[PDB]
């Protein structure tokens, strides 16, 4: 199919690429992943489309060709460490020096489009921060990546977990539920979410009745503890598997209805959405991202896959050997994926930062020595770049800012569907006159603790009082 | 200098010589931070181990064991040292698909002293399978060898620390405790682990509060002042009198000053391994009125001639104030014995014995063959010897069965600043040999921390809380 030959393209300023193209040792050998993944290939095609259309553009990066070196990294970081080291090696050589600091390096890649997985993103960011390589990531959302003390050169295009956790805390505060129970997955994602939410609650006056962890497929004990307190609101900041397992077990035990606050991980997932009997467990109030999508991306994918089969094109023109023996049906499912826009916007952001750094104007680019990767960081913070006509900005802490949509599960014929009941844009606004609750009548569930009264302190952080 | 000793085989050493005790274009070198005496003491321990190894004609005869000690900050700089260890003598690191035939500058590395930098170093070295023996790293995340094939250890994990805490808690019959964690990952993981372990042994937690990050010798924001005031007020209001603190040794100064100001007295503070042996914190001497302090740390083993050895004595590899800073701590360090120093000693001796077996020499000339790092890693799992009348061998998960110990801080400059009261044996997970403890109570009676006098209807979530009927 000669798709792998297109994973590398020369140019004046090549870019990096770390994608989950493939999935799954007594010797120091890099493991090879043979199984093929459609999501990684779709994201790689998205970045390739972004770079090619940027080269097509005249007023952006005029007279310069933008390259890319797409690399297959499995979910493991051991396989992904080698592409980063190959990134930081000097152009034309396979050796990376270990100098005193970053100023003595001349890396072959201007920037890096970081990994989708957040743990891999942490590893690669901690590696690149020593060389001050500007790395922008798609899909990495865990919060501690925003610490500019230890990640001076890590950006992203998806909102961090702090945004959705602050939205959930504002929802809890506005509706008046100041007696809530918080849960999370045993993985790093849930633990980080819980750690941020405890601080957010303590700042906002709410605090947790019971802060537990639901293990991935124990849960019985966690449900018992949650049931012990008279708490009608439960924030389940968990991955899909943990949320599905908890809901299945609670169905088996016939748990009473509660108001579940959902993270983006399982708010829209069809594994829990299609779980039979889920309708008898209260309204699910979650926050969902409000972002655009690459309208022409499916057309690009289909035309590119049709053209790559032509032997003449391949003659005219490995990282992913499994990527060769594929068909359009093996990637047709994930065509309408949100992360494709995230990758497209990340590539556009790096291109705009490069255009600003060279101080190019519409007619052309002034001639000078190549710009070093660390010189981008000045113009990457506080940068405004237009993606598809929609402006975006990088925060001083390196996270993009975007709105959120507050959705709830409206049950109809055992097929729940989402509905707009609020919009978070830094200050939550809700329309509670159209929310259908789960109680006997359409009345808001009450989960409130008295902070003043005879008193007996109750709560995980000792906030309330059992007057 | 003392950061470099040439020899046939090198031995990388990562130590925390400085800490952040108070613009991304410029990188502040670790030499500008305040000097940490503990890191210099541990480096001196490693150097003493190497020199004693070189002296002996029985262990590694005819091979000079050299080392390239470099300064690693607690978090700040933990990438350049690894890049420098992995490079050749020309400071160039080749990139290739296979590293079987690659020989690096150092044959093994004595890892950093905290979990996060240890994780970073292991993630970087997993490609090369360079053996890395960390000391005083307690994270349970390093136990598994799927993602850390080349990581070993010489201290019991956090599981044994939490077990020792719970066993001490049950021995004196306290079932009502207050847990404090720090905002960093280590405190959060340790607090969660303690909660999970203690929830099944009929001991309840009154509440858990998180101390804000507050490095000493700095002007802290009034928001942090209010947070600390609130935390101490909650500590005083609560009826629990056993406070377990899981935080790095640097961020406790402001908290303890606040507690001292509020005049909160009568609690049995239980320390984690982070500050259970902190000499600069123990030097405050105004915490004697806060109650009794305990802490969990490695069993003391007297290393002969280490105190006299300490007294006689590229980039990010030189510190000058360390000597004049550690001179003032000579007496307390000498009297406190050797707890983590023995961990470093054992790590170096384990590497030496692995190299001795790999070279296959016995009391005579060695074969002096080329040694790849992965071969040394393969031969290091099987080390087994008696070091200072202790047994050193590695579990299937890369841990050494070293006894823990609960120490009670007693303030007497003429005696041991960290008196030992109980010994914990990780092999059977049993805490025994509890000795006399100098309590803070009026008649030296055991402090009582129970939320309910023995009688039965329950009140509140916690099972141990009820009202007698
Ligand atoms: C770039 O423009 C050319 C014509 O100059 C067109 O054939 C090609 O499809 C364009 N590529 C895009 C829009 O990615
Ligand atoms: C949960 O709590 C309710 C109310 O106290 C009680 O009826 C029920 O038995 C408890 N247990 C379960 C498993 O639902
Ligand atoms: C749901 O819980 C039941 C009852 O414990 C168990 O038998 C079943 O396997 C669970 N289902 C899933 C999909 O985990
Ligand atoms: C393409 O799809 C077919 C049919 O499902 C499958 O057998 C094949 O493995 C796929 N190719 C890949 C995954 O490379
Ligand atoms: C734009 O850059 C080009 C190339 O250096 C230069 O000749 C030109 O004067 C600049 N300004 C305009 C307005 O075209
Ligand atoms: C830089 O940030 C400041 C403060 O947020 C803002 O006023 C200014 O417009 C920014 N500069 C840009 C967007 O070029
Ligand atoms: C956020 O939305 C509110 C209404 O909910 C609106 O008044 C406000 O201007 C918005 N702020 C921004 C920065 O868009
Ligand atoms: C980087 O190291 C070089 C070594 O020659 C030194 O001169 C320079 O000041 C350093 N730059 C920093 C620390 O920003
Ligand atoms: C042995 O080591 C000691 C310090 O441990 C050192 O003073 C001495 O020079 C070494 N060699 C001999 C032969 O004593
Ligand atoms: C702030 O820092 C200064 C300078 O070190 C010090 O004198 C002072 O005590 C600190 N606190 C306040 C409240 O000014
Ligand atoms: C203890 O500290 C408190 C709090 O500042 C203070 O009011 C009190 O005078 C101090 N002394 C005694 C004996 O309580
Ligand atoms: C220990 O505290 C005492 C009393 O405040 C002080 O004089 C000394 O400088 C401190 N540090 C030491 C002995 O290292
Ligand atoms: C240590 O302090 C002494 C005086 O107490 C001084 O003579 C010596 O030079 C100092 N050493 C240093 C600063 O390394
Ligand atoms: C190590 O050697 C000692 C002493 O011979 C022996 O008791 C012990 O079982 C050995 N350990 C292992 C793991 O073989
Ligand atoms: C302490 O013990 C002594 C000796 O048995 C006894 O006389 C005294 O009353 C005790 N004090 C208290 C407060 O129990």
């Amino acid at each position: 199919l000669c798709l792998s030959q297109q994973l590398r393209m020369k140019g004046d300023y090549v870019l990096g690429g770390l994608f989950p193209l493939g999935e799954a040792r007594t010797r120091p050998s890099s493991p090879v992943c043979t199984r093929f993944s459609s999501n990684g290939l779709l994201w790689a095609l998205a970045m390739k489309m972004a770079v090619e259309e940027i080269n097509n553009k005249s007023d952006l990066l005029p007279g310069l060709r933008l390259g890319y070196d797409l690399f297959d990294t499995c979910s493991e970081p051991v396989v992904a460490m080698k592409p980063s080291l190959m990134f930081l090696a000097k152009a034309g050589s396979r050796d990376i020096a270990a100098y005193c600091n970053y100023t003595q390096y001349q890396p072959r890649v201007l920037a890096v489009i970081g990994p989708h997985s957040s743990e891999l993103a942490m590893v690669t960011g901690k590696f690149f921060s020593f060389f001050l390589m500007p790395q922008v990531s798609y899909g990495a959302s865990m919060e501690l990546l925003s610490a500019r003390e230890t990640f001076p050169s890590f950006f992203r295009t998806v909102p961090s977990d702090r945004v959705q956790l602050t939205a959930a805390a504002e929802l809890l505060q506005e509706f008046g539920w100041n007696w809530v129970a918080a849960l999370g997955s045993d993985d790093e994602y849930g633990r980080q979410g819980l750690s941020i939410f405890s601080a957010l609650a303590a700042a906002r006056g709410i605090c947790i009745a019971h802060e537990g962890l639901v293990p991935l497929p124990k849960v019985q004990d966690v449900l018992h503890q949650v049931n012990q307190s008279s708490v009608q609101v439960v924030l389940l900041f968990a991955s899909v598997h943990a949320a599905h397992a908890l809901f299945n077990y609670s169905i088996s035990s016939r748990l009473s209805p509660k108001v579940w606050v959902a993270s983006e991980a399982w708010l829209t997932s069809d594994l829990v959405m299609g779980l039979p009997g889920m309708a008898q467990m209260g309204t699910v109030l979650g926050f969902l991202q409000r972002g655009a999508q690459l309208h022409e991306f499916p057309q690009y994918v289909k035309t590119h896959l049709a053209l790559a089969t032509d032997p003449a094109f391949c003659s005219a023109l490995q990282r992913c050997p499994q990527c060769d023996c594929i068909t359009l049906q093996n990637v047709s499912a994930g065509l309408n994926h949100h992360q494709t826009f995230s990758v497209y916007a990340a590539v556009y952001s790096v291109a705009q930062a490069l255009h600003n750094t060279l101080q190019c104007n519409a007619s052309g680019c002034p001639a000078q020595d190549p710009v070093k990767p660390w010189q981008l960081l000045e113009n990457m913070y506080n940068l405004t770049f237009h993606v598809g006509g929609l402006p975006l900005r990088f925060d001083s802490s390196g996270n993009v800012d975007m709105e959120y949509d507050l959705k709830l599960w409206v049950w109809q014929g055992s097929v729940p569907r989402l509905h707009d009941v609020g919009r978070f844009n830094g200050s939550l606004r809700t329309e509670r006159l159209k929310i259908r609750w789960h109680t006997s009548d359409n009345q808001k569930p009450v989960s409130r603790c008295s902070r003043q009264c005879v008193r007996r302190v109750k709560g995980f952080h000792s906030c309330c009082y059992d007057c | 200098s003392d950061f470099y000793l040439p020899g046939d085989y090198l031995l990388g050493g990562l130590f925390s010589l400085h800490a952040n005790m108070k613009n991304f274009l410029q990188v502040p070198m670790c030499k500008e931070y305040e000097v940490k005496v503990i890191g210099y003491n541990l480096m001196q321990a490693m150097r003493f181990a190497v020199e004693e190894i070189n002296n002996d004609s029985s262990l590694l005869p005819g091979v000079l064991l050299g080392y390239e000690i470099v300064d690693v900050c607690y978090i700040s700089n933990n990438v350049q040292p690894v890049l420098y260890f992995l490079a050749h003598e020309d400071n160039l690191l080749p990139i290739q698909e296979d590293y079987s035939n690659y020989i690096s500058r150092v044959v093994a590395v004595i890892g950093p002293d905290n979990s996060e930098s240890v994780m970073t170093v292991a993630n970087f070295l997993s490609l090369f399978l360079l053996p890395q023996i960390t000391y005083s790293a307690i994270s349970d995340e390093l136990r598994d060898k799927v993602r850390f094939p080349a990581l070993l250890r010489t201290t019991p994990s956090a599981d044994h620390h939490i077990e020792a805490m719970v066993q001490l808690m049950l021995h004196f019959r306290w079932n009502w405790i207050i847990v404090l964690v720090s905002s960093d990952t280590y405190g959060r993981d340790n607090g969660q682990l303690l909660g999970e372990r203690v929830a099944r042994r009929d001991i309840c937690i009154a509440f858990q509060e998180t101390l804000p990050t507050l490095q000493p010798n700095q002007n802290m924001t009034s928001e942090e002042r209010q947070r600390l005031v609130t935390i101490v007020d909650k500590l005083q209001q609560s009826t629990a009198r056993v406070v377990v603190v899981f935080s790095p040794d640097l961020t406790l100064y402001h908290f303890f000053n606040e507690v001292l100001r509020q005049n909160f007295t009568g609690a049995v503070w239980i320390a984690s391994e982070s500050w259970a042996i902190d000499p600069v914190l123990h030097n405050l001497t105004e915490l004697r009125h806060l109650g009794t302090f305990l802490g969990i740390t490695i069993q003391s083993v007297p290393i002969p001639g280490f105190s006299e050895f300490r007294e006689w004595g590229t980039c990010n590899q030189e510190c000058d104030n360390c000597l004049n800073a550690t001179l003032s701590f000579n007496t307390i360090l000498r009297l406190s014995g050797e707890r983590v120093v023995y961990s470093v000693y054992s790590a170096v001796y384990a590497v030496a014995h692995a190299l001795h077996s790999l070279l296959g020499c016995d009391k005579s000339t060695c074969t002096k063959r080329v040694v790849y790092p992965w071969q040394l890693l393969e031969e290091i799992w099987k080390v087994n010897f008696t070091l200072l009348d202790h047994q050193i061998f590695f579990d299937p998960q890369g841990d050494v069965a070293l006894h823990l110990e609960i120490v009670q801080w007693q303030w007497d400059r003429s005696q041991n600043p960290f008196q030992s009261v109980a010994s914990y044996y990780p092999l059977q997970r049993q805490l025994k040999n509890i000795q006399d403890i100098s309590w803070h109570t009026i008649n030296n009676t055991i402090p009582m921390s129970m939320c309910s006098k023995r009688c039965k209807k329950p009140v509140g979530i916690h099972v141990c809380c009820f009202e007698c009927i």
